[PDB]
């Protein structure tokens, strides 16, 4: 037999700022948001749910500097909490 | 120690794993058995350019996400300097790729210079736009184009600059 | 003296269906994803941050029906959770 | 009992907003004093339309959603059947408001047709489209054009139709 299914389920994505708005680059160091989602993922990973490690990464932004910028959470239907059981 | 699979990621214990089965019920994502799954992740980061600045410092990136997404579990597939239709292209195969039936998750990694409307691709100009929307990522990998992904987490994530403000403004104390 | 702040921050959208698709309404019952807000505020306010709560009503249409749709969150700048404190 | 402010909505209790305090740090945002705080809330809702179907049932949705961010503490403006520019109009106002300097968050309410652009205005028609964008919203609650709300909550609740597509794509067992 046939089942229906949601089209569009269980997504999330993040951009690196705000529509409109620039986001940055170091020509030795790489990009920031980019570096700053790999230390929040190597940290947080383990305890925390995708979701939450995007928020952290967000308040890591909150103190705009000379090159500021607010990562974006965008099109969210994750329906539960996705844990990435590192280890496991 | 960093030696192992995960390398830098810190590791999820088992009694961890046990106190978050416990604080949330039934609603967290299934995670296939590790002996079984074949997870995968795709990143897509363009560096050189026709007629757009060279995006310097990217090879770090690209590292740094492939290293991550190895650490935690996902087999990487690096592609790089495409246009927007190679970009759809290799997003449509990728979403053909047999190993999302015996996986629990994907991760998409978009890395590239970006405008309001979306994702530039290489052959990007204002004369000549050369555009990947954020809505066809989507398209491409929801249930209709993507039947093996069904009720599978999919991670979009996108480095790029989406319009010229430097997304400031001043206040006073 | 003047001081930075991001253009955008602290929002959090929450739609009732994804992008191309159809929400449904009860001509006498009311919108569903609106009942459905109110029922998951009531309840879980008292516990949970607003995305939280977000995600607990897109759970709750995780089965498709005769008129299914999938809420959406869209565009996050939070930077901290949001908990309403009802009651205080 | 429902009998106070706050309606069916069940209480935090002391120590559970202790908890709260605790189990995550300074991570939360700040609540102001009950005793000063003039919290806001604007619900636009659109039920009658000059050329698209009559939105029956709205006046539940009207009921239950002011009724319970008034129970959660916000004074709410009710405004009904606008065109696009009506709404931009009572945006702008509600983002001039002198309450939101002593206020800690915000709450927005849209209730009416839609199509992918957006909110259909009172006068939408395939011919002469009446449309208020998403975007729009979100940049006259920004730090630009209400800096009252910068490092508040700023929530948006929209129940609208976003497209004519049903949602679901067919699977067998
Ligand atoms: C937008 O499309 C891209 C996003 C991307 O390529 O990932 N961003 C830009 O093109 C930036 C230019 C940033 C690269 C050049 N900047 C530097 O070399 C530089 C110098 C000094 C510093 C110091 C600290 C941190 C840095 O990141 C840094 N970078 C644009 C900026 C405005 C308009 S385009
Ligand atoms: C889209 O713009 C709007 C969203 C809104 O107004 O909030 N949605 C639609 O116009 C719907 C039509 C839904 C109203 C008419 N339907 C009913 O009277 C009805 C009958 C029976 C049931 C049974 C269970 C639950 C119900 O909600 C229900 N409703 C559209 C649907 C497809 C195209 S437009």
């Amino acid at each position: 037999a046939i089942k229906k299914a949601h089209i569009e389920k269980d997504f999330i994505a993040f951009c690196s700022s705000t529509p409109d708005n620039v986001s940055w680059r170091h020509p030795t160091m790489g990009s920031v948001f980019i570096g700053r989602l790999i230390e929040h993922m190597q940290e947080y990973a383990c305890s925390c749910d995708v979701e939450e490690i995007f928020r952290k990464v967000r308040f890591s932004f909150e103190q705009p500097d000379g090159r500021a910028q607010m990562p974006t959470t965008e099109r969210v239907t994750l329906t539960r909490c996705f844990y990435l059981f590192p280890g496991h | 120690t960093s030696s192992g699979s995960e390398g830098n990621v810190k590791l999820c214990s088992l009694e961890e794993a046990q106190r978050i089965w416990k604080q949330k019920s039934a609603e967290i994502y299934p995670i296939m058995d590790k002996s079984s799954r074949t997870r995968l992740a795709l990143i897509i980061c363009n560096e050189e350019f026709d007629s757009i600045p060279r995006r310097t410092g990217a090879e770090v990136d690209i590292t740094g996400m492939t290293m991550l997404l190895q650490n935690l579990g996902y087999s990487v597939d690096v592609k790089k300097n495409l246009t927007a239709s190679d970009m759809t292209t290799e997003l449509e195969a990728f979403a053909h790729r047999p190993e999302h039936k015996t996986s629990d998750s994907t991760f998409l990694v978009f890395m590239s210079h970006g405008i309001r409307e979306g994702i530039c691709g290489k052959k990007h100009s204002e004369q000549v736009p050369d555009i990947l929307q954020l809505n066809a990522i989507f398209n491409m990998l929801n249930t209709k184009n993507c039947p093996s992904l069904k009720d599978k987490p999919k991670v979009i994530i996108i480095q790029a600059c989406r319009g010229d403000s430097p997304g400031v403004v001043w206040f006073k104390d």
